[PDB]
């Protein structure tokens, strides 16, 4: 078993500062180079830094050069990245990866190793939970037999939030939507799911939402309204 | 600092095994 | 450093074809070019590794050819687990990524189903009113979503976001969310969202009067 694991990563505002770490776990940690690679929500990745095997040789990406700082100490398996004077741009899900490949000569080696990531969120905002507002199911929510309902998971922070409907009973014809990053700096997300619309009424519709970031739990039934 | 490519990508001479190949252009890690 | 061109954006074929993806390079990055594939979720995985080579467990239908400026990731015939994005790499001179090549299923073409959501009574006592426009399960991608509160084109106050492809019948949904003060909610009665789609003969208007 082969692991890279991150840690180190959350909420941080501006200007501050923030360390991650990566532990490996299953190979000789001194024999490899090592990098720092980002990801921004619905982007693409960026690599971020590179040390060597023996930290003779260290390299940064021009986006984070004069800001981040990277380290490691083979004696315990561990490689740092110290990140300076933070930016709301430098919010990302931030990756450890190992990634030697050379065919020189008529061998071939490689080692593609990633962790699963620490996210890092740059914000001036404040930790809060999501108000759970009903999409209620109407006339201009049937379409030929089917019926639309959801739920609206408004200003929430940081991400995520998660959410079910029934407990995860339902889960057919459910839509759980990106969420969107609104001008007050907080999170607005939206899950539907189409029923049919002969079953409005005699059956049980729960959004079940939860946002451990505040320990934010809220289950929301979703009833048709009352005109 | 200066960016070479086979200081970042080279192969441990711990799984070379009993491969000549792998043992002639090998790297021994200290 | 070195800057990677990928093209397509977005590469839209069924399984079966054959897909081929480039990436061009502002310096020579001699071979040093690899490819990853990512999925939602997931990290990325590596395919190929110093232009030609598969990684270990990578099937030979996919292919990796070119030098110096110009590469290719050909995968021969498609299946439904390489819908995914794909990167190149160069470690030339440090490392860089490709910004990525989206690579989608290609469906027949469906339109979507409209909704559309009032405020709650709940929020509105808050003091805001959200109404939500819901695009449901349709295909190309490409949706045009207006809002229209008495017939006055809205633009700047509202927000979409987009699902991935559906694992099972390969359409999108879209969620567009318009929001105003209560204040401003209640001066207005006619609220409409407007969806364009080219599987929709004509605009398609859903909409309700407030009260």
């Amino acid at each position: 078993e082969e692991q890279l694991v991150e840690s180190g990563g959350g909420l941080v505002q501006p200007g501050r500062s923030l360390r991650l770490s990566c532990v490996g776990s299953g190979l000789r940690f001194e024999e490899h180079a090592m990098h720092w690679v980002r990801q921004a929500p619905g982007r693409g990745l960026e690599w971020v830094s590179g040390i060597s095997w023996n930290s003779g040789s260290v390299g940064y990406a021009d986006s984070v050069k004069g800001r981040f700082t990277t380290s490691r100490d083979n004696a315990k398996d561990i490689l740092f990245l110290e990140m300076n004077t933070l930016r709301s741009e430098d919010t990302a899900l931030y990756f450890c990866a190992i990634m030697v490949a050379t065919t020189k000569n008529d061998f071939h080696y490689y080692k593609d190793v990633w962790g699963k990531g620490t996210t890092v969120t740059v914000s001036s905002a404040s930790t809060k939970g999501p108000s759970v507002f009903p999409l209620a199911p109407s006339s201009k929510s049937t379409s030929g037999g089917t019926a639309a309902l959801g739920c609206l998971v408004k200003d929430y922070f940081p991400e995520p939030v998660t959410v079910s409907w029934n407990s995860g009973a339902l889960t057919s014809g459910v839509h759980t939507f990106p969420a969107v990053l609104q001008s007050s700096g907080l999170y607005s997300l939206s899950s539907v799911v189409t029923v049919p619309s002969s079953s409005l009424g005699t059956q049980t519709y729960i959004c079940n939402v939860n946002h451990k970031p505040s320990n934010t739990k809220v289950d929301k039934k979703v009833e048709p309204k009352s005109c | 600092n200066d960016f070479h490519f086979e200081v970042f990508n080279f192969v441990p001479c711990s799984i070379c095994s009993n491969n000549p190949t792998c043992w002639a252009i090998c790297k021994r890690i200290p | 450093q070195i800057v990677l061109t990928q093209s397509p954006a977005t590469l839209s074929l069924s399984p079966g074809e054959r897909a081929t993806l480039s990436c061009r390079a502002s310096q020579s990055v001699s071979n040093h070019l690899a490819w990853y594939q990512q999925k939602p979720g997931q990290a990325p995985r590596l395919l190929i590794y110093e232009t030609s080579n598969r990684a270990t467990g990578i099937p030979p239908r996919f292919s990796g050819s070119g030098s110096g400026t110009d590469f290719t990731l050909t995968i021969s015939s498609l299946e439904p687990e390489d819908f995914a994005v794909y990167y190149c790499q160069q470690r030339n001179n440090w490392y860089t990524f490709g910004q990525g090549t989206k690579l989608e299923i290609k469906r027949t073409v469906a339109a979507p189903s409209v909704f559309i959501f009032p405020p709650s009574d709940e929020q509105l006592k808050s003091g805001t009113a959200s109404v939500v426009c819901l695009l449901n399960n349709f295909y190309p991608r490409e949706a045009k979503v207006q809002w229209k509160v008495d017939n006055a084109l809205q633009s700047g106050n509202s927000q979409e976001s987009v699902t991935e492809q559906d694992s099972k019948d390969s359409t999108y949904s879209l969620s567009s969310t318009l929001t105003l003060s209560k204040a401003d909610y209640e001066k207005h009665k006619v609220y409409a969202c407007e969806v364009t789609h080219q599987g929709l003969s004509s605009p398609v208007t859903k909409s309700f009067n407030r009260g």
